[PDB]
């Protein structure tokens, strides 16, 4: 996997590829890495596909019961119950997840949860085997308070980079935009974003 | 195995060879991989022949007691949620690649289920050995808006790729055509392309060749 | 296998089965297993079949070389020792062989070293070898005496083998008989078990745990 | 442990076992009776694992005792040995298996007829005219075969028996200090103090 | 770690007759589980009226005939053209595979012809070279399916006259080589049903003093 | 140390026209020791025979287990339990125990006393259910058993001939393995006769 | 004893009426890293002979020289090197395949799997297989990797024996193989889009198509799937 | 290594090398082998040009090869110490290999044979 | 192989050796001599790996009788036992070292005294007054330590070898069939045939 999420001006956006392998055949060349845990709460998955399909369908009834009771929870409570189970079964679970949600008091938020079940903020996160190839290139071309249009440019162009590279990812790049307007989903195909 | 699932414009078909192995012996030349866990939902199951049975009957046997509990017609979602859930529980150790269909009040649904607990959806499926044979055809014939028929021909055409090219695979063909507002029709050896020639000689011995030293009634009766 | 041969009275019986095995499989019934040296030498295979029958011709070949070189066949004991210092120089390297080599010559008179493949050399009486030996030595060594006759030596190296061949799931196919005197050794027969236990069992009236 | 013997005739059941208790490089003891009296007209013989054994052996002689004092009365020879069975069948499966082999020897008063069961540690059952247990049958299995006949006598039969510990203590490697020999019968239990 | 052996499959049968001696096998070539080639002959011609076969690691079965095929042609220059006999021939492939003792040739080999009698011979060999001339040798895959068979057709074993209570056996006799043909296209058909690495084509060759035939028959392909 | 073939030992099952046979070889043994020639594999329970190849005691022990079973079964149900219907309770039972399972190879076979059909079934050692119009095999030589009974098995045999060929598949293959074997035993069963023979065979 | 670093993926081929067609993409893996695009892993020998080479590149390389070095051996002391007397596909296969087998059994092995196709002098087609193991063989399709699982059944349904062989043109086996390429970059993790294709005919001779790209893809029903 | 063919053939057809050695030969003190009915005597002449002789140490000129056999010698002292040494070797060879002690005619064959190797091998006379 | 003993008494030397070949579970051969003569007055016991052994001591004789044939000389027990030790210090860091145990007793003809040297494999010489090989000196040392006096008969030690060897067949697990006695002095070596 290739997986990222950056906040922008508007809110947050996710970004993944679609490859997923056993050893070097491609079992699904169009999969959907970007999943739903709440409304406007969006988590990114690599690792495991059983196990952070688990974790996702876990959560997302968490928060459902959540919702039912206190009403909507923050992205902060959502990577909160990611990673107590990340955390309490870390010997039993290979998942890299990156939790991206919107609210209208905090915008746009960004938490990335590794392997350790640790838990960090950060403006932007990147994450899966594809990621190590995109580290230099993210790092020089991120800037705080982008518009969507440059963030979808660099989430397309940074997960370009990193399908390139890494032969565990490729197959289109679907996107999630997460912002006060609702929740737009986006794709591109290879003919594309391949010639960037 | 070889098993494939594909979609088509009312409905979905599943198909899979009938060739059972023990180690690189042929066990079963004819058996049923396809597999009813409700009227209308059916099921292809590559890997551990006792699993994949047994897996497939226990959700059958609750989607059912679900039914009639609800009184409504059970969901492709609900087997897959129960199936994905029970297989996850046992980390991979109960050996069942499935492969899921059918049609449900919220449409047709197309859905592969493996022994770790992950799932996915697509509009073509191929699991099993021969499932690389089979998904080569798959990716070369497989378009958008197929018809009943076309769709029979694309699916039955890649469990033959898996048939010939794979010696996990072989024997017969069989299909099942899940069609919305209609009655799901079950095609046991839809098709039979590997029939045995006539044998060369009759091996019926003459009567009297076994030599024999007890003869004894057996008594069955109370 | 099971392979026996004992000396006695009239000179030397020597015994052996006729089945191979790769596993649990039955792979031959029908397996020489005396290997023919010459008229006054014989030697007997189990373990591995490639290795006792390669090195065991070639060990023939050695013994003709001698007769050729020193005008005089080879004793017993300078052939049994060609063989078992040809095995030592391959010890540790994975060779598997329990062979008996049996003759007469003048100045010995009936003669059984038993060889194998970790260089062991014995002079003796009485041998079993094989998987099936043990089952052989109940019946030869419970029966045996040393003025039994050639008619009733013959049956016992064959009574032997026969026990073997029922108890021990390896051993088995047919017996194959070797009497050897002074004058040279003789062959008495190939015995089918198929036949063979069934004609004792009935004529002996042993075998009562076996289904009649 | 190691050597136990069983040879069931026309009228009795008679039981050979080793005297040896071997502990690396010792012999701590020369005259061990390795059998316990299940019931007046059962014996059972048993060889194995250390501790094991007796802790088995007298297991099962307290259960089949208590059964005769419950109902006033004793099992049969074959009923005795099913119930030993299924206590090892069972043991197989446990966190820590008995490993022991017997041998169940019995004279059933109802039919008059002897009795021979052999069992192995994984519960397997055969009733048998001669058993053994360990490598002593690859000696004694094809001696047996041979010179056995159904209809012997107990005289007969401890001849029978002193041809397999005569060829045991010719080819086997261990010294076992001979055996110790007891009879089943009609009359009951009773053992051989000149053997 | 690398492995240096193989598996290639298939499975090769040699009878021998009065006058004659057939030597056939499947032309199936495989890896785990996938087809190589439907037709890759594993039977050669090498000469003097000696046919070969060495199948299992396909790549020491091609290096063990190449070196026999050339031992016949130094045998001929060196010893003023004489005719290898079938027995000289099977002693000298003992050597050749014993000489790789301690790194064999990972086949089961089987040679045919004419002895110098003019009656047909077969001889068989395991991997480090031990060898025995007999009726009848099933090699191979599916050897432990057609030998038993053989044992019961060939040979006549188990089989008793009708009404001699079991005492009489059936006489052994020679067949002819259209009884042979059968019993050879019967025991391949039947190990193709059963045994996943046989199949695609057959391929028998018949030794006369006339010299070698050859004849070829389809198999099922699954 | 395999527990499927510490013991040894086969089971045969084919149909015929309005008939069914089961055979089995009578070895059992402690690998390369014959210990016992009289030890059958096959049992009933009403007119449903089964047989049980592999470990010993497993043997013994699920006979016992499915006796116990098809008693209260008739008790509760006032009739016979069926093949198909034993077929279920056997895979049933063996799936129970999937992590710790019994190793075994068993083989039901009978006549449905309804429909008068013919009926034969094999499993794995976790209870798959494997059905067959033809013959089902099990044990240590179950190789050798499938290469003669798909050449010697015809559909269709007369009770008399179908004696022939099924005890010749099980003869020829005990004989290609070593842990088979000492002894045989056929069952041919017509729909209210049941014939029980024991064969000559070679003994080592 | 070795491991392959640099390695090079599937290997593709057929036979047709004239002549025969071989195919390999432009990649050099280094484990999962897409590491090099700019290796081309068909190589010619003459005009009449393509060798296919997947596995371990530096051996590829070795491999490369050792056949480079063989037509300039050839060429010694032969006046006729350029007819009669030049290197035949079957010589090219035959030294490779006791090369193989040679260093296998020297327990050091060139960990390759390579196809040589060609044509012989008198017209035959020319296609034979050998692997790091030293084993050959031969079929009217050959493959190698994943193409082994995926292109072989799609070539097999255009010639599935001999006799289809006569009957199938040069036009209609390219559009296989360039399918069948199309289908591996689908589903193989260590492919790339960048390939090269070759034809070797007995009438219009060797023809060698460099930067090929797969093409007419599906991808667009991806839109439509959402979740898991 | 010295490889020079020395002993070589002659016109005439003779080996001057094995001929100038059994001039050697019969410059060597006189040995005289006699054999009786039940018994074998080896004399030998010892040359009286050596007074002030120590006798106990001196070499003898008869050497036993083994327990049963001996050799006596006629030709240059130095030359028979290595035929010596070499029979004695075999002589214990053959009682390791064959389980019996050589013959005389076997022990007599294997000096022949080393003398004759030496007049057709390179570098050595 | 296994049981070696030796005793170094007033006026030579006595070796005891164990007469079982022992082969998995049977017992080949009740009378084998575990022993070679060197010399006339030097006698070399020896126990270990099958094979290795006889071929050591064989080799080990063939060169003590050529140095005997060269220098019409018998080497002394001391020299013969150096030679023997350095032969097996070799052999311990060869590509594959003899696996052999021996006790080389001597006379001595120029000292007039008997000469018992024991060395294990490793070449691990050590002149005794007693001396085993293998598990016997578990028992026979301590026994020796007791009863054994420096200026004993040859009778007297050879009571003193019964008591050991009573010992051993009380107390080792294996059946050793007996053992073949010699003695070495100064009129040579001889077999005792009775014990
Ligand atoms: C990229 C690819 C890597 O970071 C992404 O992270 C994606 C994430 C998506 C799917 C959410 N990861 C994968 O695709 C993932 C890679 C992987 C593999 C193994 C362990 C961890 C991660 N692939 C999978 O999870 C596949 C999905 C199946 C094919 C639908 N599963 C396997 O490969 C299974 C996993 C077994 C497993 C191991 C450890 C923990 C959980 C599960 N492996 C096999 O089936 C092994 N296979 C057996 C037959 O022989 C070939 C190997
Ligand atoms: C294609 C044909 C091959 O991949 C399909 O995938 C089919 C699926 C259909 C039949 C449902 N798979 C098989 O046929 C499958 C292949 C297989 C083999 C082994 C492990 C996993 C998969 N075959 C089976 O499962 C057979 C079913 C029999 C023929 C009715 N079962 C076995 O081979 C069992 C496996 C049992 C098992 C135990 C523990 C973990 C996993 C599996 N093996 C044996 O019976 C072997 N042995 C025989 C002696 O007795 C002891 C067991
Ligand atoms: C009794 C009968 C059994 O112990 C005897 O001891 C006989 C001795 C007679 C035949 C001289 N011994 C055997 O039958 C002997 C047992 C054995 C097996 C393997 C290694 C050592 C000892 N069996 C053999 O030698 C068989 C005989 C053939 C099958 C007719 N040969 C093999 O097992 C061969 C070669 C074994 C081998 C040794 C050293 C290096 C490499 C291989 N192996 C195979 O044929 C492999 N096998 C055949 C079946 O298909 C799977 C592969
Ligand atoms: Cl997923
Ligand atoms: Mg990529
Ligand atoms: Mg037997
Ligand atoms: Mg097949
Ligand atoms: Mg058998």
């Amino acid at each position: 996997t290739s997986i990222m999420a950056v906040t922008f001006k508007d809110g947050v956006i996710l970004g993944a590829d679609s490859r997923t392998t056993t050893g070097a055949y491609i079992a699904n060349r169009v999969t959907d890495k970007l999943t739903r845990v709440h409304d406007k709460i969006w988590c990114c998955r690599s690792g495991s596909a059983a196990d952070t399909q688990a974790i996702a369908d876990i959560v997302q009834y968490h928060l459902e019961l959540y919702t039912s009771q206190y009403g909507t929870p923050s992205t902060e409570t959502a990577a909160s119950v990611f990673k107590e189970l990340c955390y309490e079964n870390k010997d039993n679970l290979t998942a890299g997840i990156i939790v991206a949600g919107y609210d209208d008091k905090n915008k746009g938020e960004v938490y990335t949860i590794p392997l350790g079940g640790s838990v960090h903020k950060l403006p932007y996160a990147i994450a899966g085997s594809g990621s190590t190839f995109i580290y230099g290139y993210c790092d020089k071309n991120f800037r705080e308070n982008m518009s969507k249009e440059e963030t979808v440019d660099f989430i397309k162009h940074s997960l370009s980079q990193a399908i390139k590279w890494d032969g565990s990812s490729g197959g289109v790049i679907r996107m999630v935009v997460l912002t006060a307007a609702g929740v737009e989903r986006l794709i591109f195909y290879p003919d594309e974003y391949e010639q960037l | 195995t070889t098993i494939v699932g594909v979609k088509f414009n009312n409905g979905v078909v599943i198909a899979a060879d009938t060739r059972s192995t023990q180690g690189p012996i042929v066990a079963d030349k004819n058996c049923a991989k396809l597999h009813r866990i409700s009227p209308k939902i059916w099921c292809a199951g590559a890997g551990t022949a006792a699993d994949t049975e047994a897996v497939t009957q226990l959700i059958g046997s609750n989607i059912e007691l679900h039914s009639l509990y609800t009184s409504r017609e059970p969901r492709v979602v609900s087997a897959l949620q129960m199936l994905k859930q029970h297989l996850f529980k046992y980390q991979g150790h109960i050996g069942a690649y499935l492969i899921v269909a059918g049609v449900d009040p919220t449409g047709s649904h197309l859905f592969s289920i493996h022994a770790h607990g992950s799932t996915d959806v697509g509009y073509y499926l191929s699991l099993g050995s021969g499932s690389l044979a089979a998904m080569a055809v798959l990716e070369s014939h497989w378009k958008q808006d197929l018809t009943k028929e076309e769709a029979i021909k694309l699916a039955s055409d890649a469990i033959q790729a898996g048939i010939w090219n794979d010696l996990g695979s072989g024997s017969n063909v069989d299909v099942c055509v899940m069609e919305i507002g209609k009655d799901a029709e079950y095609l046991r050896n839809y098709l039979t392309p590997n029939v045995r020639e006539e044998k060369q000689k009759s091996y019926k011995f003459p009567r009297g060749t076994t030599a024999v030293l007890k003869e004894s009634i057996v008594n069955i009766c109370d | 296998t099971t392979t026996l041969a004992f000396r006695f009275q009239g000179g030397i019986i020597v015994a052996v089965d006729s089945r191979a095995t790769a596993g649990n499989w039955v792979a031959s019934q029908t397996v020489k297993k005396v290997i023919e040296i010459n008229p006054f030498l014989l030697g007997t295979m189990a373990g591995g079949t490639a290795d006792c029958q390669f090195w065991e011709t070639w060990l023939g070949s050695q013994c003709r070389l001698h007769e050729l070189r020193e005008k005089e066949r080879i004793s017993v004991a300078a052939a049994s020792k060609i063989l078992s210092n040809l095995v030592y120089q391959y010890k540790g390297a994975g060779l598997s062989m329990g062979t008996m080599i049996c003759g007469y010559t003048r100045k010995e008179g009936p003669t059984i070293y038993y060889v194998d493949s970790d260089g062991t050399r014995l002079k003796g009486d009485i041998f079993c070898v094989g998987s099936g030996q043990t089952f052989a030595y109940g019946v030869l060594d419970s029966n045996y005496k040393w003025d039994l006759s050639v008619e009733d030596a013959l049956y016992l190296g064959k009574r032997s083998i026969l026990a073997a061949a029922h108890r021990d799931a390896y051993s088995g196919g047919s017996v194959n008989l070797y009497h050897v005197t002074e004058d040279g050794w003789i062959y008495h027969g190939n015995h089918d078990v198929g036949e063979l236990f069934w004609k004792v069992k009935e004529e002996e009236g042993s075998f009562n745990n076996v289904i009649g | 442990m190691d050597i136990i013997l069983g040879i069931r005739v026309q009228d009795s059941v008679i039981l050979a076992s080793s005297k040896a208790v071997t502990r690396g490089i010792s012999v701590l003891k020369d005259s061990d009776d390795k059998t316990r009296q299940l019931s007046p007209h059962t014996l059972m013989s048993f060889a194995g694992e250390a501790g094991d054994t007796v802790q088995f052996a007298e297991y099962i002689q307290a259960n089949i005792q208590l059964y005769s004092i419950r109902e006033d009365y004793e099992l049969s020879p074959q009923a005795v040995s099913s119930f030993v069975r299924q206590e090892l069948a069972k043991s197989i499966r446990s966190r820590r298996p008995y490993q022991v082999n017997v041998l169940i020897g019995g004279y059933d008063k109802k039919k008059n007829k002897p009795e021979l069961y052999q069992i192995d540690y994984l519960g397997t059952k055969v009733e048998l005219p001669y058993g053994a247990h360990g490598y002593s049958g690859f000696y004694t299995f094809s001696l047996l075969d041979h010179h056995y006949r159904p209809d012997m006598t107990t005289e007969e039969g401890l001849d029978l028996l002193k041809l397999c510990v005569q060829e045991l203590e010719k080819r086997m490697p261990m010294d076992f200090k001979g055996v110790i020999v007891k009879i089943v019968d009609k009359d009951g239990i009773r053992q051989v103090d000149d053997f | 770690q690398f492995n240096p052996y193989g598996d290639n499959g298939g499975t090769i049968l040699g009878i021998a007759g009065e006058d004659f001696a057939v030597l056939a096998g499947d032309t199936r070539n495989i890896t785990d589980y996938s087809i190589n080639s439907r037709y890759e002959p594993k039977v050669f011609d090498c000469g003097d009226n000696i046919v070969m076969s060495a199948n299992g690691f396909a790549a020491d079965g091609d290096a063990l005939v190449k070196r026999f095929k050339n031992s016949v042609k130094w045998y001929h220059f060196d010893h003023n053209d004489k005719k290898l006999s079938i027995n000289s021939a099977a002693r000298n492939i003992q050597h050749l595979l014993y000489g790789k003792r301690f790194f064999p040739y990972y086949v089961h080999t089987i040679i045919a012809g004419l002895d110098e009698d003019g009656k047909g011979a077969v001889y068989s060999f395991d991997p480090v070279g031990s060898y025995e001339r007999e009726q009848c040798r099933a090699g191979g895959a599916a050897a432990s399916l057609i030998m038993p068979f053989l044992d019961n057709q060939v040979n006549f074993k188990n089989q008793y006259e009708p009404g001699t209570n079991g005492k009489v056996k059936k006489p052994l006799k020679y067949l002819s080589v259209e009884e042979v043909i059968k019993l050879v296209r019967d025991s391949f058909t039947s190990a193709t049903e059963r045994h996943i690495q046989v199949g695609d084509g057959l391929e028998i060759l018949i030794v006369t003093k006339d010299g070698v035939r050859k004849e070829f028959y389809e198999l099922k392909r699954d | 140390s395999d527990p499927s073939s510490i013991n040894g030992g086969i089971v045969v099952a084919m149909t015929g026209k309005d008939c069914v046979a089961i055979a089995c070889d009578l070895r059992l043994g402690s690998q390369s020791l014959g210990v016992s020639n009289k030890f059958e594999k096959i049992f009933h329970y009403g007119h449903v025979f089964l047989g049980i190849t592999g470990l010993a005691t497993d043997v013994t022990t699920l006979n016992e287990m499915f006796r116990y079973k098809t008693n209260l079964y008739k008790l509760k149900e006032e009739r016979a339990i069926e093949p198909e219907t034993f077929t279920q309770l056997v895979s049933s039972s063996l799936y129970e125990r999937r992590f710790g399972p019994y190793f075994v190879g068993p083989v039901v076979a009978g006549i449905n006393s309804k429909s008068g059909k013919p009926f034969i079934a094999g499993f794995d050692l976790i209870g798959c259910i494997d059905e067959a119009k033809d013959f089902i095999v099990s044990g240590t030589a179950s190789d050798q058993l499938f290469g003669m009974c798909e050449s010697l098995y015809e559909p269709n045999l007369e009770p008399e001939d179908l004696f022939e060929t099924i005890s010749q598949a099980l003869l020829n293959a005990a004989d290609r393995d070593a842990l088979s074997g000492w002894g045989a035993v056929v069952y041919i069963i017509k729909k209210d006769e049941v014939v029980k023979r024991y064969l000559k065979m070679r003994q080592d | 004893t070795q491991q392959p670093i640099v390695t090079g993926t599937s290997v593709i081929s057929m036979k047709y009426d004239n002549g025969v067609i071989i195919a390999a993409d432009n990649l050099g893996s280094y484990g999962s890293l897409l590491r090099f695009n700019g290796v081309e892993r068909l190589i010619p020998v003459g005009d009449n002979t393509v060798v296919g080479i997947s596995g371990d590149i530096s051996d590829m390389q070795h491999i490369e020289r050792l056949l480079k070095d063989l037509v300039t051996e050839n060429a010694y002391d032969n006046p006729l090197a350029d007819a009669e007397e030049a290197l035949e596909p079957s010589y090219i296969f035959e030294y490779l395949a006791t090369v193989m087998y040679q260093r296998r059994s020297k327990m050091n092995p060139l960990w390759n799997a390579i196809i040589v196709a060609g044509v012989q002098s008198n017209g035959d087609q020319f296609l034979r297989y050998v692997n790091l193991l030293g084993v050959t063989y031969s079929s009217p399709t050959l493959a190698t990797g994943f193409g082994a699982h995926m292109a072989n059944p799609l070539l097999r349904k255009v010639v599935d024996r001999e006799s289809d062989i006569p009957k199938t043109t040069v036009q209609v086996a390219e559009e296989a193989i360039v399918n069948a390429m199309r289908v591996l970059y689908y589903r193989d993790a260590r492919s790339s889009r960048n390939f090269s294709l070759a034809i070797i005919d007995k009438n219009t001779g060797l023809t060698f198509k460099k930067n090929l790209q797969v093409e007419n893809m599906k991808w667009d029903f991806a839109k439509d799937i959402k979740g898991y | 290594g010295y490889d020079r063919a020395l002993s070589i053939f002659s016109p005439d057809g003779h080996i001057f090398q094995v001929e100038y050695a059994l001039e050697a030969v019969k410059r060597g003190t006189c040995a005289v082998g006699v054999k009786g009915k039940n018994c074998v005597v080896l004399g030998c002449e010892r040359r009286s040009t050596l007074k002030l002789q120590d006798t106990r140490i001196t070499p003898s000129k008869v050497s036993k090869i083994d327990s049963h056999v001996v050799l006596s010698f006629s030709g240059l002292n130095a030359d028979s110490r290595i035929l010596i040494e070499k029979a004695r070797v075999e002589a214990q060879s053959h009682r390791l290999t064959l389980e019996d002690p050589v013959t005389v005619e076997y022990l007599t064959r294997y000096v022949a044979g080393v003398q004759q190797r030496y007049t057709q091998s390179g570098g050595v006379r």
